[PDB]
RNA sequence: AUCGAGAGG
């Protein structure tokens, strides 16, 4: 019931693809070697920068049929401006002391790579991404 | 129509001329002097060509082919083979009259594919429509009549030879092309 | 040809080979010359392949030659149906033709030939003949009324 | 004023108003213009009698002709639906009936107009089956005409009946519909060559709105309240009474839908 | 032969046919007025007296009704005048001919009747207005499109013959081909290019539409799947609620081009739980060729939930594209000024090639060609001038046509639409082509009477310049009719040819059927084949898998499938077996190992003498990959700890499976061995996918997965056996019969005309030909 | 046979207009498309039931029973 | 052909029944329920024949044997119970 | 059926409200699927849609003469001139929702046949009906009551299904089911049965 | 023929109820109501603003086929919640936001002078 | 009608495929079709 | 009945 990975990550180069409203974001960790990630976001929702740094975090929690927000004293879980659910589409390890994980939100892919990550990561079909700016 | 040598000494010339049909124009406004294509035929101006005539003769489909020809075009228009023909015997009156009465009622079917040309044949001596004026006088075994028959809205020239427009079988209905509730 | 064979690490890899094609078919003559090789050459025409190799090998390239037409549409047909097909020509000894020149003319049954064409030249040539229809044959018991020996009517059910 | 929908009429006629619809759902605005296509009643010729026909028109052409003809409708709603009446083929009171006979006295063609058709039935002082004639001269639509020798001699009979049931008790003829003209909702995607703004043109009921810019994001929660529409009147009702009839009807349905609740 | 064969039969009717978003696939919307005249003899039950006396009450004239009423002696009552018409009272074993009604069997027919897909069973909805109703996707297995198509229904008159009709000869137990392998029944039309534009990523589905789309799947499970993205706005991917329609438990992965797990193409699908990871969804993916979803679903759970697919999947797109729409358009045909000129450039060059050849024919320095005159090499090189020039052309359309461009989405979706459509709409139709050849000059020298004489150009000879937008030159349009004359005349024949050759091919194999021992034979007796198609193996539940011990490296092949206990690199790391540090040294375990990679390399060495070309792909009975899928998906396997299993279990289960698998049952050393090479096959690809080595590297198999995976190859193997008593050679004869109608026409005989010399057994060829070698 | 009541699209009266349409056009030697403006109907639903239309009733009238 | 008795034991068609041989024992067990014939098996809620053969059929209660038969005429006979459903 | 060959059956009849509107409100007589034309490659029906619109708005009659040529840029550009627009696709509203359609659809005035055959006449339904009396068959035609022909065809592919007693039930039970009576002795129906 | 009546569409025929309200399954709270003789011209309005109110969690319109004008809705709301009070309270709504357009409307139209 | 009373019948090398002498006097796309394809024509 | 013609898929 907390956060699983925090970060700050900086992208070089987003790029739209094909798709107008979803554009693909290549990012590294900032000042960690270790970790890179590129994740499918949509641009309309909230427009990544070129050169942006921003804030990443994976949470597990905070079946059930979704509820909209029931009133204002239920508690939005983030500050963050951009929140996604999905489900990890494989655990895979790149090579040996280099693990990667590879997680969709809603057919919107991301993989982001670093061992350290891995005893916090868990085979769990539910995961929130947080973005801030 | 025939091509004979230097109509006014210039050059070699469709033998028909835009008088004649500036004369022939008047008779069918006054419908004077007749100017009939019997007449025409008598002037020689046209001639009658059998398939094994056809063969020793050369025929150009349009008259602004034999005028000479001493640049920017639009692309639309189709390409259009140069004739490159020193001497033609013959002009074709117009490329249209190769096809037949329901081909001359298809519309763009240079267009089209030539299939469905034939399958739109078919279909149109099948479709419905007032076969004659008097058919309320008549008492045939099956008679199928449009309550508004509605002329089309494009039209061939060669329509209005046919006489469509004039008893028209069909109806310009306001059509949508789109994928609605999958019927 | 462009053929593909294995190579010395056991990969598959494509080696272009050379191959001549002949408007006319002399198998016999043509077989037994220097310079070819005697297993791999191919008669387009299964006739002359079944009497200078054997009943087998003709069956094998007609149906090689069934799977040409159907990869010249590009359909797939499964393999039984076709090999089916070839194995019913190929049984009895000689080639036997789909025509009634053949597959009709066999003995087996006498309304089922008499259903496909010459109706009533084998019925009289069976009344002069005599023979005695089994009536097992799908089409002689369609024309019986009888229900069929389909698989549905192949089991018979009694009680216990 | 009143605290709901607000309504500026663009443009008023008597036979088509143009108004603006403020802080409405769209699908309440759907269902506004299907319910006055469709819901609102009409008086029109339900049944034809024809006693004698020398035209060359055939008596069902004729008589689908009359049931499109225009008739008053503004008292419609003193008038009953006849399956709701009593009466064992008609009363008074539900149906208008309708004589008119037309020979050709003149050698040339005689005109038979709406005009020319008259009224058997008691008015019983309200404004209902009266023939509508827009046309400047006066002269009726037309149903046949009819060369020398030629006489016409016809009985109808008008019930009140719906849109939904025949397209001929339709009030109007065609409802104009914009919303998000400058597409800032982007509920359409624009198909271009080369340039979307120069291959679709920009709508008139765009300059109404603030055009957008385009420094300031998408704004997905942003919903479309205004919307800009047309009402076109045949006239058989007036347009003002043809969007109320069209509001009041939906309101019986909702009010129906309510008390059907109520008894279950 | 007409009269025994066909008879005109009571109980049938006909209509034209319309087609049904709504309607389910297996049903059938039948008339109201077919219904109250067709009647079906039910006996009177105990359970339906009420129901029959009320049908009565109803009467003929209104359906529920009955139209005759049949007494224990037999004699008939009729309802429509009858003097105690509501007299009756019903009495033990009467019949009661009731009115048609819904989900009641009947049998749909197309008149073609190529197939038994042509004729299948199908649920009754009685439908007020007067066309047939079908479902879209059962109209290509009966081939009809709604053009006038009329289609026939008939209706059984007993018990015995509705049991046929359900448990044999229903629409969805048809759904997959015997032939082909195939499923016959895909996603066609608007639902496919829907299905298509939803599942792009650029594509986001309000709560608003989510919330309807969740109600229109008939079942839904009632919770709201939480939104792809939460926090700006609750926004669903349309992949999600297509998710939703997709059945739990069923997992497919399809990797086409660059199919990274990243996917930036977005190229093929994977699916887990019926939930869709990554993809566009494409035609193959919902299609009916095998791999497609459609298998998956009708082997996994069965063909009843098959069907009940097919409906949601085509509710839920219909509606989305209703609300998005679509449209072809005038401008999806133009093409861009720029790319237009390209095109014309490159049709000029090729035509200066062309001129370029015939002045170099014209200086008789042409080489010559062996084998060929040397007027056949310049009709050859200025034929394939033409065809370069308007395939380069479609490309450049095709290049300039833009994502938005509804062809290319028909395309893309695979739905509707050619490359040669574009590129003859939007560049050059091409060069006519008349009994395989270009025009020829009907008057001397010349092709048309307003060409010159002994012209060889392009133009001369028939190839069109102008696409059909631009419009045929009245040349170019008499050369075309001329081509599309040919093309009518030549269908007309292939249709009546391939009727003659169906009959001959039926009417030949007709009276064989699979007897009870599994031997092929006729009626006679004489065996065709004594295991059906040679593995004794209905044809359908077969697919085609690769088999990975056929080619690659021998290294790479030892690498993945050999183990050595005694070496320290061979053995298996102690990360995969807890055995593993126990299984250092080892050796009689190690004897094992040996022993089963001895019949590895045996197998590697029978199949690649099997194949020379060594194709991977090749029809197999049961699919070890979904099974494998399914295994790690239900046991959920982290693949971190040590396997559970024995290295020695392994190799003796698979030995033990392949003692369980009997094609056939008797124990006759024949038949034994009849057995063993019916499934050797089988057993090559059983132990190359499941190698103790590869049991526990691709995946770390608990015991227990290993087992299930044993029992269910086990149970599938017994599904894919061949039923004793189908009649094998109509179907063979129907698989050959379709697809020759369908065929449409390095100079040999082909198609039609070669079928019929095969068949002929005829001495004189054609096209007779020797390959040396 | 005879002038629509409406137009079939949207259902505006056309009956009315065809008189005066003729009248017009031979007037004022108009263009069609004008005197549908001043017939006031904007709409090419409602322009092609009069423009298309052909009065075959005339030539029924012409005979003579 | 006469005196064709098999073992039981020593029978080589396939345990599993063949798909025409449980739509003919439905066809059969559900004819002869619409000609009022004793019901087994307890019912719920089913008045169609077919499902109460269905239902039979998973009981295993119907009492008939399917004469498998042969090209030579050698008859095997198994019970329904002892033929697999599946 | 259209003039360029597109054939096809009424799949449903809508009201004006459920159909697509657009702004100007022109509600479509007649909706096609986009899908019929790639296959068919009929460019003419839709240059004849905008020719026709070009003509209503106009008033002037379009010429869709053969081997006239006739610019699509042009009379796209008089379509613009009028202000519809050039391709001639319209922005339209779903009729049930309102919601303005995402993709704009093509309308145009198109011409239209209605074809010969109609359905109702087409229908036919025979449960029992009268049959020859040689063939002891149904009788053929509608005009007749007269029931379908089961296809040699259809035979056979009720073979592929397999069901033998449906098949016995339509050749014998639908159509000339007869009893005979005949002799053990000889294989003829020499006997005489007197069953009273 | 065969076609079904036009009147059909707009009266309830043989004591056909107007609503029909069932307990949806495996939802707790969700009740399928089946309006007959209806129209989507009702249905999205009432779904609209049962989507309105904060209590529903769940409203949506669907017709089995275009050829009967059958609408079905499905309600889920609030724990404590009527779905038939929801349902009631939102067609309220609407009859109260029409009742005040059209005051309005003719206020504008009193002003209006053609 | 009209395209009844212009009707050509050839009864029956290759009369079906149009010839380059039918140019001018044949229709090119009008036959039956199907069966007698071409043996027909519409001048 | 038959023959013929035409048309539809
Ligand atoms: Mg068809
Ligand atoms: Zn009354
Ligand atoms: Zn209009
Ligand atoms: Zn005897």
């Amino acid at each position: 019931s907390n956060t699983l990975f925090d970060d700050i990550f900086q992208v070089s180069e987003v790029d739209p693809g094909r798709y107008n409203k979803v554009c693909r974001i290549e990012a590294a960790s900032t000042t960690q070697d270790q970790c890179k990630l590129t994740l499918d976001i949509n641009v309309e929702l909230f427009p990544v920068a070129a050169q942006d740094s921003l804030t990443v975090t994976i949470a597990s929690s905070l079946t059930r049929s979704w509820r909209p927000p029931q009133a204002g004293d239920r508690s939005l879980a983030d500050d963050y401006d951009y929140v996604m659910y999905g489900t990890a589409y494989k655990f895979e390890e790149v090579s040996k002391d280099l693990i990667a994980v590879y997680y969709s939100f809603g057919g919107l892919l991301m993989r982001l790579e670093g061992n350290y990550r891995n005893l916090n990561n868990l085979k769990q079909e539910n995961a929130y991404l947080l973005i801030r700016r | 129509f025939i091509v004979e040598d230097d109509e006014s000494l210039g050059h070699k010339e469709l033998k028909v001329r835009k008088g004649h049909i500036a004369k022939l124009m008047a008779t069918e406004y006054q419908d004077v002097e007749e100017y009939t294509w019997s007449s025409l035929l008598n002037e020689g101006l046209v001639e009658y060509i059998d398939a094994e005539e056809e063969e020793s003769i050369l025929i150009a489909m349009q008259p602004e082919d034999l005028e000479p020809a001493e640049l920017d075009v639009d692309p639309a228009k189709r390409i259009r083979v140069s004739h490159h023909a020193t001497t033609f015997t013959h002009c074709e009156i117009h490329p249209s009259m190769i096809l037949g009465v329901a081909a001359s009622i298809i519309p763009f079917p240079d267009h089209n594919q030539s299939p469905r040309n034939t399958y739109q044949s078919a279909m149109g001596k099948q479709a419905m429509g007032v076969f004659l004026t008097n058919y309320n006088v008549r008492m045939d075994t099956m008679a199928n009549i449009l309550y508004y028959p509605q002329k089309p809205l494009g039209t061939t020239r060669a329509m209005e030879y046919l006489k469509f427009r004039e008893l028209p079988a069909g109806q310009n209905a306001i059509v949508a092309i789109a994928c609605y509730s999958g019927y | 040809y462009d053929r593909k064979v294995p190579s010395p690490t056991g990969e598959y890899v494509k080696e272009p080979e050379w191959v001549l094609e002949t408007d006319g078919v002399n198998l016999s003559e043509v077989m037994t010359v220097p310079g070819i090789d005697p297993t791999r050459i191919y008669t387009n025409s299964f006739i002359d392949i079944m009497e200078v190799l054997g009943i087998e090998a003709g069956r094998a390239a007609l149906y090689k030659e069934v799977y040409n037409v159907i990869a010249s549409d590009g359909s797939y047909v499964n393999y039984r149906h076709m090999a089916l097909l070839v194995d019913v020509m190929t049984t009895q000894g000689g080639l036997t033709s789909v025509t009634r020149h053949g597959f009709n003319r066999s003995n087996t049954g006498a309304l089922m030939r008499c259903s496909f064409e010459e109706t009533v030249e084998i019925l009289f040539e069976a009344g002069a003949s005599a023979e005695l229809d089994d009536c097992r044959g799908v089409s002689e018991n369609v024309i019986l009324g009888q229900m069929a020996p389909i698989g549905t009517g192949a089991f018979d059910v009694m009680i216990d | 004023s009143e605290e709901g929908p607000q309504v500026k009429i663009r443009e008023a006629s008597k036979d088509n108003v143009d108004f603006i619809l403020s802080n409405v759902d769209l699908a309440m605005a759907n269902s506004l213009r299907r319910v006055m296509i469709a819901e609102i009643p009409t008086l029109a010729i339900d049944s034809v009698e024809v006693e004698t026909n020398t035209t060359v028109l055939a008596d069902e052409f004729i008589a689908h002709r009359l049931g499109l003809i225009p008739l008053q409708s503004m008292d419609i709603e003193q008038l009953e639906y006849s399956r709701d009446c009593f009466c064992e083929d008609h009363c008074d009171k539900c149906s208008v009936v309708l004589t008119l006979q037309a020979f050709g006295e003149s050698e040339s063609t005689t005109n038979v107009y709406s005009k020319d058709l008259v009224i058997v039935s008691n008015l019983m002082g309200r404004n209902i089956g009266h023939p509508i004639i827009q046309d400047k001269e006066g002269n009726g639509v037309l149903i046949c005409k009819l060369r020398k020798g030629q006489e016409l001699k016809l009985t109808c009979v008008a019930k009140k009946g719906i849109a939904k049931e025949h397209a001929k008790w339709g009030p109007a003829a065609a409802i104009e519909f914009e919303y998000d003209p400058w597409n800032k909702l982007k509920h359409t995607d624009y198909w271009y060559e080369q340039d979307s703004a120069k291959e679709w043109p920009q709508s008139k009921n765009c300059e109404y709105e603030d055009p957008p810019n385009e420094g300031d994001p998408f704004d997905y929660k942003a919903q479309a309240d205004t919307f800009y529409m047309n009402v076109e009147s045949v006239g058989s009702i007036p347009v003002d009474q043809v969007v109320v009839r069209g509001i009041d009807t939906l309101q019986k349905k909702v009010a129906s839908i309510l008390l059907a609740l109520t008894q279950m | 032969r007409g009269n025994l064969m066909g008879k005109r039969v009571d109980f049938s009717a006909r209509t034209v046919i319309s087609g049904d978003p709504n309607l389910e696939l297996d049903q059938v919307g039948v008339p109201k007025s077919i219904a109250k005249t067709l009647t079906y003899p039910e006996v009177v039950t105990p359970y339906n007296i009420d129901r029959l006396t009320q049908l009565v009450r109803n009467g003929p004239n209104e359906h529920p009704g009955a139209k005759y009423v049949i007494r224990d002696s037999g004699d008939r009552i009729d309802l429509r005048y009858s003097k105690r018409a509501g007299d009756i009272q019903l009495q033990y074993g009467w019949k009661v001919e009731r009115h048609i009604m819904d989900n009641d069997p009947v049998l749909f027919n197309r008149q073609p009747s190529l197939h038994k897909m042509s004729m299948m069973a199908h649920r009754v909805k009685v439908i007020p207005y007067s066309t047939f109703r079908l479902n879209l996707s059962v109209t290509s297995p009966y081939n009809a499109d709604f053009d006038g198509d009329e289609m026939n229904l008939h209706v059984p008159q007993s018990e015995e013959t509705r049991a046929e009709l359900s448990q044999l000869c229903a629409v969805p137990l048809q759904i997959v081909s015997p032939q082909s392998n195939k499923p016959c029944m895909g996603i066609v039309q608007d639902t496919l290019c829907g299905i298509r534009k939803l599942t792009l990523r650029d594509t986001f589905i309000e709560l608003d539409q989510v919330l309807n789309m969740l109600y229109w799947v008939p079942d839904w499970d009632g919770v709201i799947p939480t939104p792809a993205i939460i926090k700006p706005k609750p926004l669903w991917s349309g992949k999600q609620i297509l998710s939703v329609a997709i059945p739990n438990g069923i997992h497919l992965q399809r990797f086409d081009e660059g199919t990274t797990l990243l996917s930036p193409k977005d190229n093929g699908m994977l699916i887990i739980d019926g939930q869709i990871i990554f993809g566009v969804v494409e035609k193959k993916t919902v299609g009916s060729s095998n791999g497609g979803l459609i298998h998956v679903v009708t082997r996994e759970k069965g063909p009843q939930v098959c069907a009940k697919l097919f409906g949601n999947i085509q509710k839920v797109v219909n509606f989305w594209l209703l609300h998005n729409g679509f449209s072809t358009g005038i401008g999806d045909t133009i093409a861009d000024g720029p790319t237009m000129r390209e095109i014309t450039e490159t049709i000029a060059e090729a035509k200066k090639k062309v001129l370029d050849v015939t002045k170099e024919a014209q200086a008789n320095l042409l080489t010559a060609k062996h084998g060929m005159t040397l007027r056949e090499s310049f009709e050859d090189n200025v034929v394939r001038f033409l065809n370069e020039a308007r395939d380069k052309a479609g490309r450049l359309a095709e290049v300039n046509l833009k994502d938005l461009n509804n062809v290319k989405q028909m395309v893309m979706a695979g739905s509707k639409g050619s490359f040669i459509n574009i590129a003859q709409m939007s560049a050059c139709v091409g060069q006519q082509s008349v009994e395989g050849k270009r025009i020829a000059f009907g008057f001397v020298d010349r092709t048309l009477p307003h060409f010159s004489k002994d012209d060889y150009s392009p133009e001369s000879k028939g190839f069109v310049e102008n696409s059909y937008l631009r419009g045929l030159t009245p040349q170019e349009f008499f050369f075309h009719a001329m081509g599309g004359r040919e093309g009518l005349i030549d269908t007309a024949v292939k249709t009546a040819e391939t009727g003659y050759i169906q009959r001959r091919l039926v009417k030949a194999l007709e009276d064989i059927m699979v007897h009870y021992d599994n031997t092929t034979r006729n009626s006679l007796g004489n065996v065709i084949q004594f295991i059906y198609g040679e593995d004794g193996m209905d044809a359908a539940h077969i697919e085609k898998q690769s088999l990975d011990t056929i080619g690659g490296s021998d290294a790479a092949f030892e690498k993945r499938y050999r183990v050595d206990l005694l070496n320290t690199d061979h053995t298996l790391d102690p990360s995969l077996l807890e055995s593993g540090s126990e299984i250092l040294g080892d050796l009689k375990l190690q004897v094992l190992l040996d022993e089963e990679y001895k019949q590895l390399v045996k197998d590697r060495k029978f199949l690649r003498e099997v194949f020379v070309d060594g194709e991977a792909n090749w029809p197999l009975p049961v699919n070890i990959r979904r099974i494998i899928q399914n295994a790690q998906q239900t046991f959920h396997i982290d693949h971190t700890k040590p396997s559970d299993l024995t290295i020695k279990d392994i190799v003796l289960g698979v030995k033990d499976l392949q003692e369980n698998l009997l094609v056939l049952r008797g124990k006759n050393e024949i038949i034994q061995n009849a057995q063993r090479d019916a499934v050797t096959l089988f057993c090559c690809l059983l132990r190359s996918r499941l190698a103790t080595r590869r049991v526990l590297q691709e995946y770390r198999l608990t015991k227990q997965a290993f087992d299930w995976v044993l029992s269910n190859i086990e149970a599938q193997f017994l599904r894919s056996v061949v039923h004793p008593g189908e009649m094998v050679g109509v179907l063979a004869a129907q698989s050959i019969g379709e697809p020759a109608t369908q065929m449409t026409l390095k100079k040999v005989t082909s198609g039609v005309p070669r079928l019929k010399e095969i068949l002929n057994v005829a001495k004189n060829m054609k096209t007779p030909s020797l390959t040396v070698y | 046979m005879i002038v629509p009541v409406r137009c079939f699209s949207c259902g505006k009266v056309v009956g009315d207009k065809w008189e005066s349409y003729l009248n017009l056009l031979q007037e004022d030697e108009l263009d069609e498309g004008t005197a549908l403006s001043r017939l006031g109907l904007k709409r090419y639903c409602c322009r092609r039931m009069i423009l298309t239309h052909v009065d075959l009733i005339e030539k029924f009238l012409r005979y003579n029973p | 052909l006469k005196e064709k008795a098999i073992p039981k034991d020593q029978r080589a068609t396939t345990p599993y029944m063949t798909k025409y041989e449980r739509a003919r024992i439905l066809g059969t067990r559900a004819l002869q329920i619409s000609m009022n014939a004793p019901v087994f098996v307890d019912l719920e809620g089913e008045t169609d024949p077919l499902r109460i053969a269905m239902k039979e059929l998973a009981e295993k209660k119907i009492p008939l044997v399917i004469r498998r038969y042969l090209p030579d005429g050698s008859f095997e006979d198994w019970s329904v119970e002892e033929l697999i459903v599946d | 059926a259209s003039r360029h060959g597109q054939k096809g059956t009424i799949g449903i009849t809508y009201r004006r409200e459920d159909m697509p509107f657009t702004a100007e409100g022109i509600v479509p007589d007649l909706i096609i699927n986009p899908h019929a034309i790639p296959s068919r490659m009929t460019v003419a029906h839709l240059i004849e849609c905008l020719l026709s619109k070009v003509a209503a708005l106009s008033g002037n009659e379009g010429d869709a003469s053969p081997f006239t040529d006739i610019t699509v840029e042009g009379i796209s550009k008089l379509l613009r001139e009028h202000g519809y627009q050039s391709r001639g696709f319209e922005v339209m509203y779903n009729g049930h929702t309102g919601k303005k359609l995402m993709a704009q659809i093509f309308f145009g005035p198109t011409y239209y046949q209605r074809l010969r055959h109609m359905v109702d006449d087409k229908i036919h339904a025979r449960a029992r009906g009268p049959m020859q009396v040689l063939t002891r068959q149904p009788v053929e035609g509608r005009s007749r009551d007269g029931g379908l022909r089961f296809g040699e065809m259809e035979r056979d592919c009720m073979i592929a299904h397999g069901a033998a007693s449906f098949l016995k039930e339509r050749l014998m039970e639908a159509s000339d089911a007869f009893r005979v009576h005949i002799c053990g002795i000889c294989g003829l129906m020499t006997v005489i049965a007197k069953l009273n | 023929m065969n076609a079904p009546d036009r009147f059909e569409l707009f009266l309830l025929g043989e004591g056909e109820s107007k609503l029909k309200i069932d307990p949806d399954t495996k939802a707790p709270n969700a009740v399928v109501i089946t309006f007959e003789k209806e129209d989507h011209t009702l249905g999205n309005l009432i779904r609209a603003e049962l989507l309105n109110d904060r209590k529903v969690l769940f409203a949506a319109y669907k017709v089995e086929h275009p050829f009967f004008a059958r609408f079905k809705l499905r309600i889920q709301t609030t724990e404590g919640y009527d779905p038939k009070d929801a349902l009631k309270n939102a067609c309220n709504s609407i009859i109260n936001k029409l009742g005040a357009l059209k005051t309005n409307f003719e206020t504008e139209w009193n002003l209006q002078t053609l | 009608t009209l395209s009844h009373l212009r009707r050509t019948n050839t009864p029956i090398a290759k009369p079906r495929q149009l010839h380059n002498t039918h140019w001018g006097l044949v229709c090119p796309a009008e036959t039956p079709e199907g069966q007698a394809c071409g043996l027909v024509k519409n001048l």
